[PDB]
RNA sequence: AUUCAUAAUAACUUUUCGAAUCGCAUGGCCUUGUGCUGGCGAUGGUUCAUUCAAAUUUCUGCCCUAUCAACUUUCGAUGGUAGGAUAGUGGCCUACCAUGGUUUCAACGGGUAACGGGGAAUAAGGGUUCGAUUCCGGAGAGGGAGCCUGAGAAACGGCUACC
RNA sequence: GAAACUGCGAAUGGCUCAUUAAAUCAGUUAUCGUUUAUUUGAUAGUUCCUUUACUACAUGGUAUAACUGUGGUAAUUCUAGA
């Protein structure tokens, strides 16, 4: 009411950055930036509650202070910076770089790379447009816009982008049997392979995928980001490499490891 | 102050409505501009998101394009004759978009001359070139070579003058033309 | 009432008292801006001419300019306009304020001389009030010293000395808009960062039309035989 | 799906923007000088995109009451055309025109000890009752109205008037 | 580093439930019907007096706050003249 709201209550934060119900009245509100604050990741949230390099919000912002932490390459010292899918932040100390990957239940987790990986990342193609002075261009999915791109990219494509300057280096199209991660709905962090797509002219274009050990589900268009192809993904999966096992299975795999 | 918001309408039942909130900024509206001729005086109005807007008050003046030849001109608007909307504004003058006026004829007179150079109304090789490639396109309306001969033009008003502060519009010509001399600029 | 004068080339000031009301009946139905002599005013200011520039009635209202009433109105003050300073932005406020014409009302007439007189006022002209501090701005130090267009104002920036009963030190202002190999350095990496700029998107451009030209050709010659 | 994005032509403009701003470092090349050339930033700055939003908006769904059966429409009610206004669609308003629009499948009017919802108590199943109150949305700041500044307020620990 | 000018914020938060019965609200839509500070990405070699006025870009001038003083008012986060 009046404007624009600067607060946000907990018990009103995304459910997937796993914070505690008591400690504290508010969370932290993502400021504007690459990525909607419904599927972002706050730098706090992954510095403080994840990584536990901090103990309260005033270390972590003594952290990003120091010019320590960088997302794609550059410093971003605020402290509820919009981190999101795909992102790389890259810590000064300790020598690692993570990228912000759901695992299969839905939500960001740690997951370290390599120096090369951390030199580039994708983006998915939201919409190819001519700009001014006839110019094309492509935004990608973290609000990023690409001049002079490839013709043959269309929407919902994946760019893989050099990181050190904001050029694309290769593509993927959009076609039957390629390597899609499933970004939004119930399927988050799901890895699977094209099987078809209905058209539905009129809105939410439906995609099937089927499972590395053939589970078929369907998601809507806008929950689909290509990574790849049938084996050979151009990321490097986390821990899981999202096939959602029942929690039966989960609970034997617990079982055997806890009891040896 | 005016306020552009649905709710003190009648429901389409017919109904009133119950009173649900005060006034808001977001749905105001202003009063209107109105106009007049001569004496170019504009002021500016602030509106959302900055953005400010531009009122045109009794300007005298105004960009004029002539669709069947391709050129615009600044001529000056020596008044309004007719008005679909209302015949209150014709009768003080007032300037407002779909509006008839009589401009001036002078500039699209002297384009004419030096793009054809067929004196219309009533020297070098290089220009007689020109005029002679130009030539079988010379010929353009009756209509409206007899508006030449009195000396002024009716054009129909294309832009709003309490919008952008500016007053353009283009040449009657064809069927829009013969339309409005039916309406009231012919038979008194 | 009182009358409080002020001599503006030296910066000088000073109150006088004025008893005997049948006397400043000469300010009476004036307004600020308009001359007055100073003979009827009193027998010291012999060819003195004062002119109204302002003053207080009692309760202590200021007069406003332009309010040609002799008494008090309210008026809705808006930003830089006198009698009100604006506590937040776009406030405005109803105020009451005097009227510009003089009456038997005023507490205090502010009067500037713009005439010297015949004799000296023990307060008033015979002593000068220094201004508080000097030119700040390198052509305003400039214009203050007048002495040419190529010429340093470091040397000639004024100074200041203050003792701290121990050790006395000078100290000067520092000088604005004074050109400096620094500001050439921004002006010139903008100018530069410019015409890199432009290079970079011909060469960009130049590069797609090439792309754009090697697949117009490519993607059509090898369907035109299909 | 477009009179879309773009781009071109003819002009137009109280002529918008296109760095007279600031901090550290202070290298390289000599034409040897208030010479050339130089990095990392900060603050700005049209426009597009993005994000935080905002405003309008489709469909369906609300408690009791006929001791409320007709209601709306000169003071806009339902549409058309044109204009004005608005950030923008729109009877939002104006001019002219047409006589429309809702209703026993309950309109319109009256009442509510009515803010709506997530939800709560109880509960075989079906249900009944509650939800001022921790989250979401709305509204208000004694009652009304008006407005300035601002990207954003009809703001009230802002202003103006009346009570 | 007081004060003050400039910028930004003060439209968030917190409180309450008076109004409000297709209104709010919920789920579901649309903006090919618009505004958007801020964030992030991209992004201005065209400024020729609105030419036979390129006249400083080694960088244009005015006018003020704070301060120095004279003050008014019983009184307010009132303010005048210099
Ligand atoms: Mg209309
Ligand atoms: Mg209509
Ligand atoms: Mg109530
Ligand atoms: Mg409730
Ligand atoms: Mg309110
Ligand atoms: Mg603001
Ligand atoms: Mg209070
Ligand atoms: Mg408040
Ligand atoms: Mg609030």
């Amino acid at each position: 009411a009046r404007g624009p709201k600067k607060h946000l209550k907990r018990l009103a934060a995304p459910h997937h950055w796993l914070l505690d119900k008591l400690s504290g009245c508010y969370a932290p509100r993502p400021s504007a930036g690459p990525h909607k604050l419904r599927e972002s990741l706050p730098l706090i949230v992954f510095l403080r509650n994840r990584l536990k390099y901090a103990l309260n919000g005033r270390e972590v912002k003594a952290i990003l202070m120091q010019r320590h932490v960088k997302v794609d390459g550059k410093v971003r010292t605020d402290t509820t910076y919009p981190a999101g899918f795909m992102d790389v932040i890259t810590l000064d100390a300790t020598n690692e770089n993570f990228r912000l990957v759901y695992d299969v239940k839905g939500r960001f987790a740690v997951h370290r790379i390599t120096d090369e990986e951390a030199s580039y990342k994708l983006g998915k193609v939201k919409k190819v447009q001519l700009g001014k002075k006839g110019v094309p261009y492509v935004v990608t999915h973290d609000g990023r816009t690409i001049r002079y791109p490839d013709p043959n990219i269309k929407v919902n494509d994946t760019v893989k982008i050099d990181l050190a300057s904001g050029k694309i280096t290769d593509f993927i199209k959009f076609d039957a049997g390629k390597l899609v991660y499933v970004t939004g709905g119930r399927n988050l962090g799901r890895i699977g392979t094209i099987v078809h797509k209905e058209r539905h002219d009129g809105g939410f274009d439906l995609v099937h995928i089927k499972d590395s050990l053939d589970n078929t589900f369907v998601t809507r268009l806008n929950n689909v980001f290509v990574i790849g192809e049938q084996g050979k993904p151009y990321i490097s999966l986390p821990k899981g490499k999202g096939i959602k096992l029942s929690i039966a299975e989960e609970r034997d795999r617990r079982r055997a490891q806890q009891g040896l | 102050g005016i306020s552009r918001d649905s709710r003190h309408k009648r429901s389409a039942t017919g109904a009133k409505r119950a009173q649900f909130r005060k006034k808001r900024k977001f749905e105001l509206g202003r009063q209107p501009a109105n106009t007049k001729i001569g004496a170019k005086r504009i002021h500016s109005v602030r509106t959302r998101g900055g953005n400010k807007k531009y009122r045109a008050l009794r300007i005298e003046t105004g960009n004029f394009s002539w669709a069947s030849e391709g050129i615009s001109k600044k001529t000056r608007i020596a008044g309004v004759v007719y008005h679909p909307s209302n015949n209150e504004l014709v009768r003080t003058n007032t300037l407002t978009k779909a509006a008839i006026v009589q401009i001036d004829a002078t500039p699209f007179r002297q384009w004419f001359e030096a793009h054809y150079g067929q004196t219309l109304g009533k020297k070098s090789k290089n220009a007689e070139r020109k005029w002679a490639a130009r030539a079988a396109s010379a010929k353009i309306e009756s209509s409206v070579e007899s508006q030449f001969s009195a000396g002024r033009l009716y054009a129909c008003i294309s832009s709003r003058p309490g919008q952008s502060g500016r007053c353009d519009g283009y040449i009657l010509e064809g069927e829009e033309l013969a339309f409005y001399l039916r309406r009231l600029t012919a038979k008194k | 009432m009182k009358l409080n004068i002020s001599y503006p080339v030296n910066g000088s000031q000073k109150t006088f008292e004025i008893d005997d009301e049948h006397r400043i009946r000469v300010f009476f139905d004036k307004r600020i801006g308009q001359e007055v002599d100073g003979e009827a005013v009193g027998d010291e200011f012999k060819g003195y001419v004062f002119k109204i520039s302002g003053g207080n009635d009692k309760q202590g209202f200021p007069m406003k300019q332009g309010v040609l009433l002799p008494t008090r109105i309210k008026l809705l003050l808006t930003k830089n306009v006198s009698c009100y300073r604006p506590r937040r932005d776009g406030e405005r406020k109803r105020k009451s304020v005097r009227g510009a014409i003089v009456g038997p009302d005023l507490a205090v007439l502010a009067l500037v001389i713009v005439k010297k007189g015949e004799q000296e006022l023990e307060g008033l002209t015979d002593t000068t009030v220094p201004k508080r501090l000097g030119p700040k701005r390198a052509n305003n130090i400039r214009k203050f010293f007048g002495l040419s267009k190529e010429d340093d104002v470091r040397d000639f920036v004024i100074r200041r000395e203050v003792t701290k009963g121990e050790k006395t030190y000078t100290k000067a202002p520092k000088i604005q808009r004074l050109v400096t190999p620094q500001r050439l350095q921004r002006k010139r990496h903008q100018r530069a960062l410019k015409v890199r700029n432009a290079q970079a998107q011909r060469e960009a451009a130049a590069e797609y039309a090439q792309l754009l030209a090697k697949r117009l050709s490519e993607r059509k010659a090898e369907k035109a035989e299909i």
